[PDB]
C-alpha cells in the first residue's frame, strides 16, 4: 500500500494509505500500483476509484486536475470546477463588464447587515459631547 | 392583605397633606411619605406563640399568627428610580416585576427574573418545590441575555442553541 | 453614649450603626415637621452639622477608644448627593461586598479593587504592608482582563507569561478565604483569627512566586499559610 | 439636557455597548473559522509549488514566459480588499501603502493597473481615478474559487500578452490575533525559492502527453491558488480587525456611560432644589 | 377589549395576524436598506409586499376630510374590515399592486380601483 | 408649553440648522400648520404634496448618512434626493 | 454687522463657510467618540482635519499675554485673516502639519513654523 491525497484549492478531500488507484488520465485511462514510476498527467473530469486497504472501495467525484505520482507518494491536485477556455472567458468576460459598467453586489452577510443598522440607528442624533463637556 | 395601588395612597396622602399646608419634600410628597408606608407594612408579620397566648390572655396557646401583605406598586417607563417606588423597595422582603416587554409580547405573567426576587427564599418554599425549582431563575437570567445576543449572531455553537432552546421551551 | 460609658471604662470598643442614611433621613422629617426652610437636595439646613455632632464623639481618646462600622446606603446610588457627600467625610476606610466574591464560594466576600482605606500609607502602616497591599491589588486588577481576553479568545491565546499571572491570581483570591468562629455552623471548619504578620508573610510568599508547587484548593478556606502548606501536604 | 433627556441618552449608549459586544463575539468566531479555512488551503500550493520547483529550474529547466524577468513597460495589481466596514484601519492602510507604491512606478513613466477583489477598494479607486479594468464582488465570508477565476485570469492572459511586464498581489497578512501587516508581493514572474531539488537528481517524471503542456496550467493554477491563499488571509484579518475594533468601542461607550451619568445627578439635583424651593419660597 | 372571549378568535386572530406581519416588517427593513431587496428570501419578500399592502389598507377616506382633499368618504363595516384584512394577510390578493389599497375604503373596492391602475 | 398650545401652528427654528448653513433654519419635522393645504394656492397645494413625502423618507433614511457607503443604491437615491430637496 | 451688504461677500462667505466646518465637524464627535476615526467615510476625514486646522489658526498670541506665554503679541488685519482663512479651506495648505497653526499670527508663519516642525 501507499498514501494518497487527493486536495483541492480550498480543502483536502482524501487522504490515508491505499491499494491501488484508477483514473482517467488525459491521454486515456490508468490505474496506479504501489512503487509506479514518477509520473505528472492532468486527468479529465470523473470519477476515481480507490480501493482503501482492506478492499474497501469507494468513488470520489473529480472536475478535473492533475495527477502526481512521486516514488512513494502519490497526490492529484484536484481542483472545484470544471476547468477549459470556452468557461474560463465567459469568467473573464463577465469580470470585465461588471467593471466596466459599475455593478457591484452586495455580500451576503445578514449579520452584519443587522447589526450595522441596529449601530447606526442607536449613534443617532445622539449629541452627547455636547453634553458631557469632553473637550475632545 | 393585599393593597392594590400604595402609589394612589402617597398621592391621597400628599394632597390631603398640602391642603393642611404643611411643608412638602422631595417631588413635593410630604416630608414624612416613608413613614406612611413604612408603618403600614410594619404590621404585616409573623408572630410567636407567646405574643399570641399574652395578647389572647390564654385562650389560645400553640397557634402563631401571621399577616402577609401583597402591596401594588405603579412605576412611570419602568422607571425603578423613582421617589416612592424606591422608598417601597427599602420596606418589602422583595418585589415581584413585571415588565412590560413581555406582557405585549404574549409573555403573562410577565414575571422579570433577575431583576425580581425574594428574600426570604427557598426557607419559605415547600420541600419538592425547593427540590425542583433550584435552578430555573438563574437559568432564566442567563437565557434572556442569551436571546439578546442570538439576534446579531447566527450560526450559533450547539453548546449554546441548546441553552436557548431548552431556555425557550421552559419560557 | 453606651459606647462612651465603655469607653471611660478604658475600654476598646466597637459601635454599630444599622444604617446611617436613616439616621440623617430621620432628621429631614424632623426638620421638615419644624418648618425650617429646605437646603440642596432637599435635605435639612443642618445636615452637616447633625453629622458631626454625632460622629465627631466616635474617636480614640488617651483613656480609651470607640470604633464604629456603619452601614451605608447610597440613594440613586449617586455618590454625589448631599448624604454620602457629607458621610463620606468623615469615613476612614470603605469595605465593598460583592454579590460575585460570595457566588464564586469566597467569604468573607469583601471586593479588594474597591475596598480602601485611607490608612494604606508607608507612613502610617508601613512599607512592607503598603506595597503587598498594591501587588495583590495590581495582581488582581490585571487577571481580571486576562479573564475578559480568555472569554472572548480561549486560555490558550495567552502568553506564558500570563498563565502565570492567571496562576497566582486564583491562589491570591483563594487566599483571601477565611473560616469564622461563627461560619461553622455552615462550614463546620474550626474558625481562624489570622494575625496582620501571618497575612503579610503569606502574601509576600505567593506574591513572588513560593509556593507555585501546590494547588490552589491548598489556600482555599485555610486560614495562615503555614496551614496552607499542611492542607497541601494532606490533599 | 433635564433628566429626562439624559436619561435616554444613557439608554441608548447602553444600547450600543450591547450591540459592540455581540459584533466582537461573533467577529472573534468567524476569525476562527476562517483561520481554520485558511490553514485547509496551504497543502496544494505547497506541494504544486513543488512540482514547478523540479520541472522548471531544476536538473532539467524550460523556457515559459512567467519565468524570465524581462523589462518593465507597466505593472498590474491585485487588490483584495473587504467587503464590510467597521474593520479598522485596514483597507486604508492597504489603500495608503498601494498608492505610495504605484507612485514610484508612474514616476519612472511605467503605467499601473488594477484589479479589484471585494467592493470598498471599488469603491475607493474609482473615487480616487485609478485604472480598474476587472473586479469581483460580494464575496462576503464565502470565498471560493472559482468565482477568482475571472479576474486573474484577465491578468494573466494580459500577461502573456505582452500587455504586463510584473504582476503582484497586494494584500494584509495575518501574523497575531492581535497584529496584522499589509504586504505587496509579486507572483509574477515567479519568485525563486532556496528549496533545492538538487537530491532530487535520482529521477524524473513520464510526462503524459508532454511537459511543456504541463508546466503552462500548473504555474495558472499556481497563481490563482497564491491569489486564493491572499484572499482567505485577508478575509481572517477582516475579522481580527473588526474583533479589535469593537472591544474597543465597547470600551469606550463603557466610559461614556460614566460621565453621561455624572451629567445626569447634577441635573436630577438641581431639578429636585428648584422645584422644592419654588414651592417653600412661594407659600407666604 | 382585545381578547377572544369578547371579541371571538376570528377577530383576535385577525388583529394578532396584523401586528405580526408589521412587527416583521419593522425587521426587514433594515435589511432591505442595507443588502438591498433582492436578496431576501422568497418568502420575506411576499412578507413585505404583504405588510406594505395591509398598511396601506388601514388609511381611510373620511366623510369630514373631504373638505381637506375633495375625496369622498367611506364607511366600513367589521365584517368587511375581518374579510379585507384575512384576505390579505392569507395571499388572495397578491396580484394586485399596493397603491389599489391606498385610501380606498372596503375590500371590493380595492379590485375595482386596481382595474383603473 | 402655554403658547404651543393656544396657537394653530408651530414654526421650530433650530440652532443646528442655522449653524449648519441651512437658513431659514425651519425644521419640517416638527413644525405644524393645522390649516394646512386650504391655505395654499391650489398649484402649490399641488407641489407640496411630494415635497412633504420627499423629506419624511429622507427624515426616516438619516441614520444612514453617515455610514451612506454602505446602502444600497435603491435607498441611496431616496437619501441623495432628500439632501437636494432639503 | 456680519453682513454681505456690511462686510462684503468675500469676508461673509468665508465667515459662513468656516461656521459651516465647525458645526459639521461638532456632528461629527460623537461617532468619532465611540467607533473611533477609522470609521469615517474618506472625505468626512478630510473635513475632520481641515476643522483642526481651523481651530487651530483661531489662536493668536497678544501683547498683553507675554507675561504668561512668553511668545510675543501678534497683530493681524482683516485682510491678512480672511486670505488665509480661504485657503485652508479651499484646500491650499493640507500638507502642513496641525500644530503649525497653533499660535500664529498670518498664514505666512504658520507656512514659516512648518520648516521646525
Amino acid at each position: 500500500t501507499y498514501h494518497l491525497d487527493v486536495v483541492s484549492a480550498e480543502q483536502q478531500m482524501f487522504s490515508g494509505l491505499v491499494e491501488k488507484i484508477q483514473v482517467t488520465g488525459s491521454e486515456g485511462e490508468l490505474g496506479i500500483y504501489p512503487g509506479h514510476a514518477p509520473l505528472l498527467t492532468a486527468i479529465k473530469p470523473g470519477m476515481i476509484r480507490i480501493v482503501k486497504q482492506h478492499g474497501h472501495e469507494e468513488f470520489i467525484y473529480l472536475s478535473g486536475g492533475i495527477l502526481e505520482v512521486q516514488p512513494g507518494n502519490v497526490t492529484v491536485l484536484a481542483d472545484t470546477a470544471i476547468r477549459g477556455q470556452d468557461l474560463d472567458e465567459a469568467r473573464a468576460m463577465e469580470a470585465k463588464r461588471k467593471a466596466e459598467e459599475h455593478i457591484s453586489s452586495s455580500h451576503g452577510d445578514v449579520d452584519y447587515a443587522q447589526a450595522s443598522a441596529e449601530l447606526a440607528k442607536a449613534i443617532a442624533q445622539l449629541r452627547v459631547i455636547e453634553l458631557t463637556k469632553k473637550a475632545m | 392583605i393585599i393593597y392594590d395601588d400604595l402609589s394612589k395612597q402617597a398621592v391621597a396622602y400628599r394632597q390631603i397633606s398640602l391642603l393642611l399646608r404643611r411643608p412638602p419634600g422631595r417631588e413635593a410628597f410630604p416630608g414624612d411619605v416613608f413613614y406612611l408606608h413604612s408603618r403600614l407594612l410594619e404590621r404585616a408579620a409573623r408572630v410567636n406563640a407567646e405574643y399570641v397566648e399574652a395578647f389572647t390572655k390564654g385562650e389560645v396557646k400553640g397557634k402563631t399568627g401571621s399577616l402577609t401583605a401583597l402591596p401594588i406598586i405603579e412605576t412611570q417607563a419602568g422607571d425603578v428610580s423613582a421617589f416612592v417606588p424606591t422608598n417601597v423597595i427599602s420596606i418589602t422582603d422583595g418585589q415581584i416585576f413585571l415588565e412590560t416587554n413581555l406582557f405585549n409580547a404574549g409573555i403573562r405573567p410577565a414575571v422579570n427574573p433577575g431583576i425580581s426576587v425574594s428574600r426570604v427564599g427557598g426557607a419559605a418554599q415547600t420541600k419538592i418545590m425547593k427540590k425542583l425549582s433550584g435552578g430555573i431563575r438563574t437559568a432564566l437570567a442567563q437565557y434572556r441575555e442569551l436571546a439578546a445576543f442570538s439576534q446579531f449572531a447566527s450560526d450559533l455553537d450547539d453548546a449554546t442553541r441548546k441553552q436557548l432552546d431548552h431556555g425557550q421551551k421552559v419560557t | 453614649t453606651m459606647a462612651e460609658k465603655f469607653r471611660d471604662e478604658g475600654r476598646d470598643v466597637l459601635l454599630f450603626v444599622d444604617n446611617i442614611y436613616r439616621y440623617t433621613l430621620a432628621g429631614t422629617e424632623v426638620s421638615a415637621l419644624l418648618g425650617r426652610m429646605p437646603s440642596a437636595v432637599g435635605y435639612q439646613p443642618t445636615l452637616a452639622e447633625e453629622m458631626g455632632v454625632l460622629q465627631e464623639r466616635i474617636t480614640s481618646t488617651k483613656t480609651g477608644s470607640i470604633t464604629s462600622v456603619q452601614a451605608v446606603y447610597v440613594p440613586a446610588d449617586d455618590l454625589t448627593d448631599p448624604s454620602p457627600a457629607t458621610t463620606f467625610a468623615h469615613l476612614d476606610a470603605t469595605v465593598v461586598l460583592s454579590r460575585q466574591i460570595a457566588s464564586l464560594g469566597i467569604y468573607p466576600a469583601v471586593d479588594p479593587l474597591d475596598s480602601t482605606s485611607r490608612q494604606l500609607d508607608p507612613l502610617v502602616v508601613g512599607q512592607e504592608h503598603y506595597d503587598t497591599a498594591r501587588g495583590v491589588q495590581s495582581i488582581l486588577q490585571r487577571y481580571q482582563e486576562l479573564k475578559d481576553i480568555i472569554a472572548i479568545l480561549g486560555m490558550d491565546e495567552l502568553s506564558e507569561e500570563d498563565k502565570l499571572v492567571v496562576a497566582r491570581a486564583r491562589k491570591i483570591q483563594r487566599f483571601l478565604s477565611q473560616p469564622f468562629f461563627v461560619a461553622e455552623v455552615f462550614t463546620g471548619s474550626p474558625g481562624k483569627y489570622v494575625s496582620l504578620k501571618d497575612t503579610i508573610r503569606g502574601f509576600k510568599g505567593i506574591m513572588e512566586g513560593e509556593y507555585d508547587h501546590l494547588p490552589e484548593q491548598a489556600f482555599y478556606m485555610v486560614g495562615s499559610i503555614e496551614e496552607a502548606v499542611e492542607k497541601a501536604k494532606k490533599l | 439636557a433635564g433628566a429626562k433627556d439624559i436619561r435616554s441618552k444613557i439608554a441608548s449608549v447602553q444600547n450600543t455597548q450591547k450591540i459592540t459586544k455581540a459584533m466582537e463575539m461573533v467577529a472573534a468566531s468567524k476569525m476562527r473559522k476562517s483561520q481554520d479555512r485558511m490553514a485547509a488551503s496551504r497543502p496544494y500550493a505547497e506541494t504544486m509549488r513543488k512540482v514547478i520547483g523540479h520541472l522548471a529550474h531544476g536538473n532539467l529547466e524550460y523556457k515559459h514566459p512567467y519565468l524570465e524577468d524581462r523589462d518593465v513597460k507597466r505593472v498590474g495589481y491585485l487588490v483584495v480588499s473587504t467587503d464590510r466596514g467597521l474593520a479598522g484601519g485596514l483597507n486604508i492602510n492597504l489603500f495608503k501603502k498601494l498608492l505610495a507604491e504605484m507612485k514610484t512606478w508612474t514616476d519612472k513613466g511605467v503605467q499601473a493597473d488594477l484589479a479589484m477583489i471585494g467592493s470598498k477598494g471599488v469603491s475607493f479607486f474609482n473615487s480616487v481615478g485609478g485604472n480598474v479594468v476587472a473586479q469581483v464582488t460580494g464575496m462576503g465570508d464565502n470565498p471560493s474559487l472559482s468565482e477568482l477565476i475571472g479576474p486573474v485570469k484577465v491578468m494573466l492572459q494580459a500577461y502573456d500578452e505582452g500587455r504586463l511586464d510584473k504582476l503582484y498581489i497586494v494584500s494584509n497578512k495575518f501574523i497575531n490575533t492581535m497584529s496584522q501587516v499589509p504586504t505587496i508581493s509579486q507572483l509574477l514572474p515567479l519568485p525563486a525559492s532556496d528549496d533545492d531539488d538538487l537530491k532530487h537528481k535520482s529521477w524524473d517524471y513520464l510526462y503524459e502527453p508532454d511537459p511543456k503542456a504541463l508546466l503552462d496550467t500548473l504555474l495558472r493554477r499556481y497563481v490563482e491558488s497564491q491569489v486564493y491563499q491572499g484572499v482567505v488571509e485577508n478575509l481572517a484579518s477582516e475579522q481580527a480587525a473588526r474583533m479589535v475594533a469593537m472591544k474597543a468601542a465597547t470600551d469606550n461607550g463603557g466610559s461614556l456611560i460614566k460621565e453621561l451619568q455624572l451629567v445626569y445627578n447634577k441635573a436630577r439635583q438641581a431639578s429636585i432644589t428648584q422645584e422644592l424651593t419654588e414651592i417653600v419660597s412661594g407659600a407666604a
